[PDB]
């Protein structure tokens, strides 16, 4: 379930946060993990470097690589558990979801 | 350790 938070208080978050946008400035830091409800299998990294003009869309598929699963099951990419538009810009998601921290949170999940 | 999208 979501656990970076659980695993680092606020002050190494935002330094972190700090640390990269600074090394890469046009990209927004994004931070995957698993829906606290749901038995969908790990996906193979937490945290990505994305451009800011990526799209949602272009991003469920980057996330859909890094997991193992049957071709005829679902995934579902959410923030705060609303649906992002595939066609939006992640730049746009950010502006509207972004956490205190620096961050993006999203999570994933087999069901919707 | 990012994942450089």
């Amino acid at each position: 379930g979501p656990s970076f938070k659980l695993e680092h208080p606020l002050e190494r978050r935002q330094a972190e946060a700090a640390r990269i946008r600074e090394k890469y400035p046009d990209r927004i830091p994004v931070i995957v993990e698993k829906a606290e409800r749901s038995d969908i299998p790990d996906i193979d990294k937490k945290k990505y470097l994305v451009p800011a003009d990526l799209t949602v869309g272009q991003f469920v598929y980057v996330v859909r690589k890094r997991i193992k699963l049957s071709a005829e099951k679902a995934i579902f990419i959410f923030v705060k558990n609303i649906l992002p538009p595939t066609a939006a810009m992640m730049s746009a998601i950010y502006e509207e979801h972004k956490d205190e921290d620096g961050f993006l949170y999203m999570t994933y999940s087999g069901e919707n | 350790d990012w994942e450089i999208v």
